[PDB]
């Protein structure tokens, strides 16, 4: 089905966007790269895993 | 070529008719409430002219696309409460309701039903 | 210093740490890091001993194994950024295969066109999965370095 | 560039059209970037909206000969740049909007 697979793109198209500005970011060194940044990415991480990869 | 993307075949099968009916909703009332001139209850004789065939044909195909991605019921409750909330634009409520008539699956009925209420 | 490499010391220092050997690397002049070849693991103890006492007063010290935190983060953010590409790609790719009374007949003939777009090849999310799955394993790998430091 | 370096495009980092290699222009970004004391990212989204500006200028809605070829091997090597992650996006669109009238 379509629904289904929308869901899952607008979840992931959110997290990309955020990744990105969250690259910029290291990019010009706005924030940091020490600390926070990697608690949030491994909170990204972490909620992908989750049902990662259903194969049918 | 603005009614053209706006007829949902290319849009549609993209988009979830979640937030897409809410688009054409808001773009139903954008359109009927927008310039509330000629607000003449006078605007009696205007009918002939807002008859469906002097109606412009864009203004029919984007009607007949609105029509395409929604309900009739919908629509019919929809109107009733517009009607009875805000100003009108008696054009494209007289050419609006010319194309629904001929349009939808006998709602002549459904018409006359808040048509006994109103 | 060596000058071929002038990014490495040589310790002089004639009794026990002569012929250690260190590497300053500097960056943001706050941060830097330091790596010492040492000849055996208690010099690498009296060499950290004899440096916390002449640095600063909240210098905060830290064992790396697997690279400067920096560095894991993009190696991180690079790995994510590449799987939520590849899952857009399993999404748009499916949206590609999906589009692949006179009104009244011509409104239930596009109504129909409308209800046609609810299905999916099963094969293709298949190909994607691989391609995503491959993606997974080095976001997975990249987080098990971090996730230790 | 006026005031540390004495009296800006690909062609001035890579000197006057050396070669076209992606490694090759990532090593002058690094360079010029040293020389300025600017994060490599910023001078990249600088130089490519200038390219963009010069490429969209020399001659209407659709660009589609040439100026299409051009972009496109631009775009793959930004595609480049962003890998290696030498590409602050927001100065990038920030820059274009300082442009904000050659663009199509």
């Amino acid at each position: 089905r379509v629904q289904y697979l929308r869901q899952i793109h607008a979840n992931h198209e959110t997290l990309l966007r955020e990744v990105q500005t969250l690259r910029d970011r290291l990019c010009t060194e706005d924030e940091a790269s020490s600390c926070a940044t990697a608690q949030r990415l491994l909170q990204v991480y972490r909620q992908l895993r989750h049902p990662s990869l259903i194969l049918l | 070529c603005w009614f053209g993307v706006f007829s949902g075949h290319t849009l549609g099968s993209v988009i979830s008719t979640d937030p897409l009916k809410r688009f054409f909703s808001h773009t139903l009332t954008q359109i009927l409430t927008h310039s509330p001139v000629l607000k003449a209850s006078d605007a009696v004789q205007m009918q002939r002219e807002w008859s469906f065939a002097r109606t412009h044909p864009l203004l029919t195909s984007l009607y007949r696309r609105l029509f395409v991605m929604l309900s009739a019921e919908e629509l019919v409750g929809h109107l009733q409460e517009v009607l009875e909330t805000q100003e009108v634009h008696w054009q494209r409520v007289l050419s609006f309701v010319s194309a629904l008539v001929v349009c939808f699956p006998e709602a002549q009925q459904l018409l006359e039903d808040w048509v006994a209420r109103l | 210093i060596i000058k071929e490499f002038p990014e490495v010391y040589f310790c002089e220092r004639p009794g026990s740490f002569y012929g250690t050997l260190f590497t300053w690397k500097q960056r943001t002049p706050f941060e830097g890091i330091l790596i010492i070849y040492s000849r055996n693991q208690t010099v690498m103890f009296q060499c950290l001993h004899n440096l916390i006492r002449i640095l600063p007063i909240n210098c905060f010290l830290k064992n790396l194994k697997s690279g400067s935190e920096n560095f894991l983060i993009d190696n991180m953010a690079f790995t994510l950024e590449k799987e939520l590409v590849t899952l857009s790609s399993l999404s748009s790719a499916i949206a590609k295969h999906e589009s692949n009374p006179y009104r009244k007949e011509l409104q239930r003939e596009k109504k129909k066109m409308l209800q046609t777009n609810l299905k999916v090849s099963g094969a293709l999310y298949r190909e994607i999965t691989l391609k995503v799955a491959e993606v997974q394993l080095k976001s997975d790998f990249a987080a098990q370095k971090l996730s230790n430091l | 560039l006026l005031e540390v370096e004495g009296p800006v495009i690909d062609c001035d980092s890579s000197e006057a059209y050396a070669n076209h290699s992606s490694s090759f222009i990532g090593s002058a970004l690094q360079d010029q970037a040293s020389r300025l004391g600017v994060p490599v990212g910023i001078l990249s989204a600088g130089m490519v909206a200038s390219s963009v500006g010069q490429i969209c200028t020399a001659p209407p809605v659709l660009l589609t000969v040439e100026q299409r070829k051009k972009l496109s091997s631009l775009l793959e090597f930004a595609q480049y740049l962003l890998a290696h992650s030498m590409f602050s996006r927001l100065s990038f669109c920030q820059e274009l909007w300082k442009i904000q009238s050659s663009l199509l």
